């Protein structure tokens, strides 16, 4: 350990780590991304607040707030982290992307599924263009009798 | 096509997929940094008069400000609203974003 | 015609500051003042439809700024006009609701009544009357506009001299944290939490 | 705050209460808008059209 | 400090053209500040005493009130951002003693220096200690 | 050019720093009088105070970590506060990061912006000198007042440089125009009488003359009658300029020249706003090059170069050209990321009559059924507000991310940061000195930065509230 | 009167009504002038004391108006104060208003005005919403008219000075007489067709002879 | 001759024969000591004279109208 | 003159004024004079442009309307009040913020 | 650029295996090898700034 980061290492508690403290209230839970020592209480002692992570949000998209310079600084200092934090940092671009659970080599069925899904998306785009050529907001289609159908394009 | 004759069918259609009771399920509410705790709202007649947001600008600088190109820039009133910024203030805000630093 | 000890016949005086505003027992008179209405509800609906057509056809040549410039409106007003007309046309053409069956708030119902009576009395405007870029004009705009909040003073007490005085200490802009999105996809939103006081930036 | 008002309850209009006053008893009477200034900016019709 | 708290009495006279107060260099400096602020017509230094020639306007005196802040038994000091709050929205004169001399609270606020609050002249009803 | 999330985050940080930066503005300090209007002790204190305040204004201050608490307290009570605190500026680290990112890394910049409409031409925006700097053009456009007798500005300078010959040529052209107008007016009066049986040039009027050796880069000077800004409203003041530019460009295109050098029309003598004028100028140039109005296009003008001598005005023109690119060119069109992804997954749904049963309600109007008055303020704060406050600073929802419409990758140009100030006050006379400039660090007795283990103070950033 | 004249009267009578009438007469006789500022803001907070009675007057930002107990808001309107909050802490002895009246009078006697302060001191006390309102004086040496012969003589005696465009522009004005104009509907080449149409219709409406015709009924008899 | 007397915001007088020298000096000042604004009554009347020479036909009527207005 | 004109109606580069003091704007003078001796003038026609209104004054004039306000049986009243009366209702009827 | 681009994933895929390790581990060890590099890169930049 370089002399600068010695205070970040605790004889009683362990080395520094980048981890998440539970936050919020019963039911509504998010996480505070902090730098702490290994044996500190999860929601207790820590050294710095590096960001927050909310998987469930009203916008429907997981939200990740991070101090990029501070994450770089703590990685340089040598803070350790687990698989989930490594994956979040890889998605954020702060660190290279860690391998998936069983490794990259083991994913071929999933690549085939991705290719099939892309092909179906292109087919639906072509169908949507064909629809655009007419663009009838309301249509009538048979059951006995004809019922009204609204062609909403969400 | 699905017919919701009663509210039970509507609930069944609208229900989200089941999730484990160990993960965060409810979204964290939005907190606006100006009404964190109360949400004033009106409770006294007139109930629907027009309310305009005003944010004071005051005097960001008290020293002589030279004209930008030809516009005076120097302030002339204390009543300027920061949510309805004038032409010259927007010009200053644009010049600052273009300063070389 | 009253007396003044000094000659300064302008509109920027404490007497003329809020001109016509009651300053005596007439403050208790129940006066009726003109009602305020949005410009996007004052302009004629046919003008709204024309603006919506131009924007929905060519938003580049018929920019929001250009439409406001031609029709004497603001960019926000043009945007509101287009949004409202698009919503109404979607509802009408999809046969979801008529103009008199869309559930709305009490405030918007009252606004609709206000514009209905405004049109019945004066008639819809055939052209916009707003200004594109409002000007720096000395006007009373609420109690917040009458004081220097940073200085926490309404009166600038100063000495009389024919020579330069020491300059006033200027304020420094507050350095507050902001969040700036850096990577957004259909699943994850990543934004950088910025602390403008951190000296070492890298 | 919570619960009923504990103390003196006065009409919000400012009118006194009494045996021959606009209000018989103490109260706020916020629904009584005829005792406040509501301008008539619209039109008016009659019960009957001859 | 005792001499200044005494001179408060001589300054608060009414129906008098001039009044005497005890002499002290601090009194002389405070009188200089007052004359520069145009609250007294003038003053004269005579040995153990100072004769203050007071100023009036429409019968009433220009000095309508003096509030003592720093007494010889208790100093009062303020940081710039506390002085700003304490002198908020007031046209009165709060006399401040600093390392730069005896000045007004407005000079002290522009300089952003820590000062000792001595007196408040025509400050209405605005005090904290 | 940046392709890394880290680099783009640094770009956003730099932009916010740009927002918050204010350069120092030293001011002279009045010399204390040396007749004494006060006691000699007061005069000496005044001299010392004046010099000390000048020094405090002209000298900056380092961070807290350099000195101890007692030293800072002694300085605060002994010296006037400095006008340039350490928290005021951004820092050498930020400047170096900007230089590395290229954002801020021998008198004129040159070509600042260029819109290329393949098959139609090009619109350049250049920082250069039209007169002293005279890589080629056919006609140079010169704005003039309707009377054609400027008293100061670019038009007067050009006429003076041309000399009596150019002045006489322009006056002859003006006389011909006036005579033609008078003849047309007389014919109109005669025709009005037959059916029964003003004065001066208008905005958009163009007069082409030889250069007389004024601008060697061109061989023609097109004097254009331009409007003024004072008349009426700003909407009118800008409608005038838009009409003028449409007419001028159309007339020049019909005349034939394929290259045009244009200054910042409207600014200077005519008192226009550069920011509002640049949009009109660039949009008019684009529309004329595209021949949007013409049903029978006349493709003659193909190169239009906005040349300006002021760095600020040239930068504003470049910003206007960038916005024009965003609006016109499909490559540069941008869209919020939520909209981009939603439309990428866009699907066509089939809604029947039975699917809207519960999309409609019994009540005609909607209103809030409960007031927002909190019954127990502290209990509400502890139960429903405080637990979700993981930081004491007040931050707004970020502006949406702009993605290129065609590809979906983040756009090089993004919306500015949105800071929040309580009650709208965005300044402090005396900002407190902060240790968070080097968070979790201190300076050891050796003189080196070292780490610090310490429980963070949750309310540090809310003291004072910002 | 709600503008700067206010007084209080204490009087006796056989009945409450006659006592009130005599008290009103005494108040009318006791009216005095309150030193207010035309800007309608207090320069300082104000306090008044009489034994155990205390009156407090605290400034409020210009625009909020009057704040007090609704029991005494009419009293505030009579006093004519504005942009301030008035609080009574009052005596706890036998009397309530007998000494509170003296306390309120002593409080009102404290109020000063920016004009009073500036005249007394010789310095500037400028309201930010009206700078120079009280001290700025355009000298009468600016507006000294002259006859034609004396104008010729002065032009001869004086030494000419070159006219500076920056400071000299916008100075072509002389004695003016009223004339009605309406430049909101003057056609110009640059005006768009729709703008011209709307302006023409508006000018016809405004200059019509049917204006000022108030008809309560939409469908007249 | 040409005198650049500077009562305030130094100004100069040009006679249509020293206009080139005035322009050169103004450019030199703007290059060396910026912000030293210099304004001269250069060529207003100078352009007016040539305009009248070109419009001599209507210049007579314009001068007659100007004289009438001045007399009024 | 320009200083007083600017104080009365602020204007300049980037501003919308009435152009009253401009040499190229027509004013309703009592004694007509040269628009602006014989040597310098405008050889072309160039009619003076009209002057636009002063926005502040026009707004004041327009808003004055909102503030515009619209023998005997000898029986003398003895149970009358000398100075009327100012109850709380008169205030609370129209001043809503109280 | 190499570490945060698409080359790191390909290098992980191309890392050779040793008997006794599952496919994930051999990529994890190469993945950690790149991690030790990026940690050193951050330290240099932070120290220079």
């Amino acid at each position: 350990v370089r002399h600068m980061f010695l205070p970040f290492y605790s004889k009683e508690r362990g080395p520094p780590r980048i981890r998440m403290q539970v936050a919020g209230v019963k039911g509504k839970r998010f996480y505070k991304i902090v730098a702490a020592n290994q044996r500190d209480p999860r929601d207790g002692k820590h050294m710095e607040v590096l960001g927050s992570y909310a998987p469930c949000t009203p916008s429907g998209v997981e939200e990740l707030r991070l101090r990029f310079s501070r994450i770089k600084f703590w990685l340089a200092a040598g803070a350790a982290f687990n698989s989930k934090m490594g994956g979040l940092l890889g998605n954020a671009g702060l660190v290279p992307l860690p391998p998936p659970m069983f490794g990259w080599r083991t994913k071929a069925r999933y690549t085939l599924l991705e290719s099939v899904m892309q092909k179906q998306e292109k087919l639906r785009e072509n169908q949507l263009r064909e629809y655009f050529k007419t663009a009838e907001p309301v249509v009538y289609r048979q059951v006995k009798k004809e019922e009204r159908i609204r062609k909403i394009l969400r | 096509s699905v017919s919701f004759k009663n509210r039970a069918e509507w609930r069944a259609f609208m229900r989200l997929p089941p999730k484990s009771r160990v993960e965060p399920r409810r979204p964290i509410p939005r907190i606006f940094p100006w009404r964190m705790a109360h949400n004033p709202l009106p409770r006294r007649y007139p109930l629907y008069k027009h309310r305009t947001l005003f944010l004071p600008l005051s005097l960001p600088s008290y020293s002589p400000q030279p004209a930008i190109s030809g516009v005076a820039v120097a302030p002339l009133t204390i009543t300027t609203n920061a949510a309805q910024l004038p032409r010259t203030a927007l010009l200053q805000s644009a010049v600052r974003q273009l300063r070389p630093l | 015609v009253d007396f003044s000890q000094n000659r300064f016949p302008v509109l920027n005086t404490a007497e003329n500051f809020r001109y016509w505003k009651d300053r005596g027992l007439d403050r208790l008179l129940p006066r009726v003042f003109p009602l305020k209405l949005p410009a996007h509800r004052r302009v004629d609906p046919l003008l709204r439809e024309y603006i919506f057509f131009l924007h929905s056809m060519d938003p580049a040549r018929f920019s929001i700024r250009k439409l406001g410039e031609r029709y004497g409106l603001k960019e926000r007003t043009v945007e509101l006009i287009c949004r409202e007309f698009s919503v109404a046309e979607f509802l009408r053409r999809t046969e979801l609701a008529t103009p008199y069956t869309r559930r709305v708030s009490r405030e918007k119902a009252v606004l609709r009544m206000k514009e209905a009576l405004f049109s019945l009395k004066l008639g819809y405007d055939q052209l916009g009357d707003e200004d594109l870029d409002e000007q720096e004009e000395h006007e009373f705009r609420g109690f917040r506009s009458t004081q220097d909040w940073i200085q926490r003073q309404n009166i600038e007490v100063e000495m009389m001299s024919a020579f330069p005085l020491p300059a006033k200490r200027n304020p420094l802009p507050k350095r507050v944290d902001v969040d700036v999105t850096v990577h957004n996809t259909s699943k994850l939103k990543v934004m950088n939490w910025i602390d403008p006081n951190d000296k070492v930036v890298f | 705050p919570r619960g009923s008002h504990r103390g003196g309850v006065f009409p919000v209009s400012g009118l006194t209460w009494g045996m021959n006053r606009p209000y018989l008893k103490r109260g706020l009477y916020q629904h009584r808008r005829d005792h406040i200034f509501t301008p008539r900016w619209g039109t008016r019709t009659a019960n009957f059209n001859p | 400090m005792q001499r200044a708290c005494e001179m408060v009495v001589s300054l608060l006279r009414v129906d008098a053209l001039s009044q005497r107060c005890p002499f002290h260099v601090l009194n002389v400096q405070i009188l200089d500040l007052l004359q520069r602020e145009g609250l007294i017509r003038g003053f004269k230094v005579d040995g153990t005493k100072i004769d203050i020639l007071l100023k009036h306007y429409k019968g009433a005196p220009v000095i309508r009130n003096i509030r003592v802040v720093s007494k010889p038994s208790r100093d009062i000091w303020l940081t710039p951002h506390e002085l700003k709050f304490r002198t908020r929205f007031n046209t009165g004169l709060w006399i401040m003693q600093t390392s730069c001399g005896v000045i007004s609270h407005r000079d002290c606020l522009r300089m952003g220096i820590g000062g000792k609050m001595l007196m408040a002249i025509n400050n209405g009803y605005q005090h904290f200690c | 050019k940046l392709r890394l999330h880290q680099e783009r985050a640094s770009r956003g940080h730099i932009e916010y720093l740009r927002q918050l930066e204010r350069p120092p503005t030293p001011s002279p300090f009045p010399l204390p009088p040396s007749p004494s209007p006060s006691s000699p002790a007061s005069a000496a204190a005044a001299k010392a105070a004046a010099f000390a305040e000048q020094a405090a204004a002209q000298t900056p201050e380092p961070s807290v970590l350099v000195r101890s608490a007692e030293e800072w307290i002694k300085r605060d009570f002994f010296f006037p506060l400095s006008h340039q605190p350490d928290t005021a500026t951004a820092g050498e680290a930020a400047r170096a990061l900007e230089r590395e990112l290229g954002l801020s890394r021998p008198q004129y910049g040159g070509l600042l912006q260029q819109i290329e409409l393949p098959g139609f031409g090009e619109i350049n925006v250049v920082h250069g000198d039209l007169l002293s700097g005279s890589l080629a053009a056919d006609a140079m456009l010169v704005p003039v007042p309707p009377n054609f007798l400027p008293y100061r500005g670019f038009g007067l300078e050009v006429l003076e440089r041309g000399g009596p010959a150019l002045q006489k040529a322009a006056f002859v052209e003006v006389k011909r125009k006036l005579q033609q107008r008078e003849v047309a007016r007389d014919l109109l009066s005669g025709q009005a009488g037959r059916e029964e049986g003003e004065g001066g040039l208008d905005p958009g009027d163009l007069l082409l003359t030889p250069t007389f050796g004024v601008c060697p880069r061109v061989s023609l000077l097109a004097f254009l009658v331009t409007p003024y800004y004072w008349q009426g409203n700003s909407t009118e003041a800008a409608r005038r300029l838009r009409f003028t530019m449409r007419r001028a460009l159309d007339d020049l295109n019909r005349q034939g020249p394929g290259s045009l050098l244009l200054p910042f029309v409207g600014i200077g003598l005519y008192g226009y706003e550069p920011r509002g004028a640049a949009e009109i100028l660039v949009e008019s140039a684009v529309e004329q090059l595209l021949q949007v109005d013409a049903v029978d296009p006349n493709y003659m003008l193909r190169k239009i170069t906005f040349v300006d001598r002021d760095a600020t005005n040239a930068a504003l023109l470049a910003e206007a050209a960038q916005a024009a690119k965003r609006a016109w060119l499909p490559e540069h069109q941008v869209v919020p990321a939520p909209v981009y992804w939603s439309q990428k997954q866009r699907r066509l749904l089939d809604v029947t009559d039975g699917m809207l049963m519960f999309c409609r309600k019994h009540t005609r109007l909607s209103f809030k059924k409960h007031h927002g008055v909190i019954r127990r303020q502290k209990t509400h704060y502890f139960s429903n507000v405080r637990p979700f406050l993981w930081r004491s600073s007040r931050v707004l929802e970020p502006p949406p991310l702009l993605l290129y419409r065609h590809s979906g990758k983040p756009a090089d140009w993004q919306l500015p940061a949105r800071p929040f100030y309580r009650q709208g006050v965005s300044g402090l006379l005396f900002p407190p000195r902060l240790r968070r400039g080097f968070p979790s660090m201190r300076v050891n007795s050796k003189g080196q930065f070292v780490g610090v283990n310490k429980m963070p103070y949750i309310a540090e950033k809310a003291q004072p509230r910002l | 009167n709600g503008r700067g004249l206010f007084g209080i009267g204490i009087a006796f009578g056989p009945s409450p009504k006659e006592a009130r009438s005599n008290a009103a007469l005494a108040a009318i006789q006791n009216l005095d002038h309150i030193d207010f500022d035309v800007g309608r803001t207090l320069t300082t907070p104000v306090h008044g004391s009489e034994y155990s009675a205390h009156v407090k007057i605290v400034p409020r930002p210009l625009g909020k108006g009057l704040k007090s107990n609704l029991r005494y808001l009419p009293l505030l309107y009579l006093m004519g104060i504005d942009n301030c909050r008035v609080s009574f802490y009052g005596p706890s002895a036998s009397a309530r208003w007998f000494t509170r009246a003296k306390a309120l009078k002593r409080a009102l006697e404290q109020l000063q005005s920016r004009r009073t302060l500036a005249n007394a001191t010789g310095q500037k006390y400028d309201l930010l919403v009206a700078p120079g309102e009280h001290w700025m004086h355009w000298p009468d040496r600016w507006f000294r008219p002259i006859s034609t012969e004396y104008a010729r003589m002065l032009e001869r005696i004086k030494k000419k000075r070159p006219p500076s465009y920056r400071r000299g522009f916008r100075a072509a004005i002389d004695e003016v007489i009223p004339e009605e104009i309406r430049p909101e509907f003057t056609p110009y080449t640059w005006k768009s067709p729709l703008q011209k149409w709307a302006e023409e219709l508006k000018r016809k409406r405004l200059t019509s002879h049917n204006v000022y015709e108030t008809e309560v009924f939409l469908h007249p008899p | 001759x040409x005198x650049x007397x500077x009562x305030x915001x130094x100004x100069x007088x040009x006679x249509x024969x020293x206009x080139x020298x005035x322009x050169x000096x103004x450019x030199x000042x703007x290059x060396x000591x910026x912000x030293x604004x210099x304004x001269x009554x250069x060529x207003x009347r100078h352009l007016v004279r040539l305009g009248x020479x070109x419009x001599x036909x209507x210049x007579x009527x314009x001068x007659x109208x100007x004289x009438x207005x001045x007399x009024x | 003159t320009q200083y007083i004109l600017n104080q009365l109606d602020p204007g300049g580069a980037g501003r919308n004024c009435s152009g009253i003091g401009r040499p190229d704007v027509r004013l309703p003078l009592a004694k007509p004079a040269a628009p602006s001796s014989p040597d310098v003038f405008d050889p072309f026609g160039t009619p003076l442009s009209e002057r636009s209104r002063i926005k502040r004054l026009y707004n004041l004039v327009c808003e004055a309307d909102s503030w515009r306000v619209k023998n005997a049986f000898p029986f003398v009243d003895e149970k009358a009040a000398l100075v009327r009366d100012l109850p709380l209702a008169e205030i609370l009827y129209c001043r809503h913020t109280h | 650029h190499f570490l945060l681009g698409p080359a790191a994933i390909e290098q992980q895929k191309a890392a050779k295996m040793q008997r006794g390790l599952t496919p994930y581990q051999t990529e994890l060890f190469m993945w950690e090898r790149q991690m030790r590099e990026i940690r050193k890169i951050y330290r240099a930049q932070y120290l220079q700034r």
